[PDB]
């Protein structure tokens, strides 16, 4: 969550690929922060 | 007024350098090793 | 006009510092560990 919110906010795209290669898990993909 | 127009050009390239500088720092965070600080 | 000439010198060293700052950031990307972000 906080790994994905950090990696997407600063363009670390390979970190986002290793966080979203786990398919059929879409609760964290649209989860919002504070 | 010639002093102001010299200062405007000396500021116009300064903000051009800072924007060029800003994308470099954005690239540093984009490509950086983070293992100890991965929350 | 003395205020403008004080401000021009306070801007001339500011852009001198920023150019000195820019080569440091260029050195950071030049010498940086990149393993996770190697495309």
């Amino acid at each position: 969550k906080s790994p994905l919110h950090f990696a997407a906010s600063y363009g670390r795209i390979n970190t986002c690929q290793r966080l979203l290669q786990d398919i059929s898990d879409t609760r964290l993909l649209n989860e919002g922060d504070l | 007024e010639m002093e102001i127009l010299k200062q405007k050009y000396r500021l116009k390239d300064l903000t051009f350098l800072l924007e060029k500088q800003h994308e470099l720092i954005k690239l540093i965070i984009q490509k950086m090793e983070i293992i100890s600080e991965t929350e």
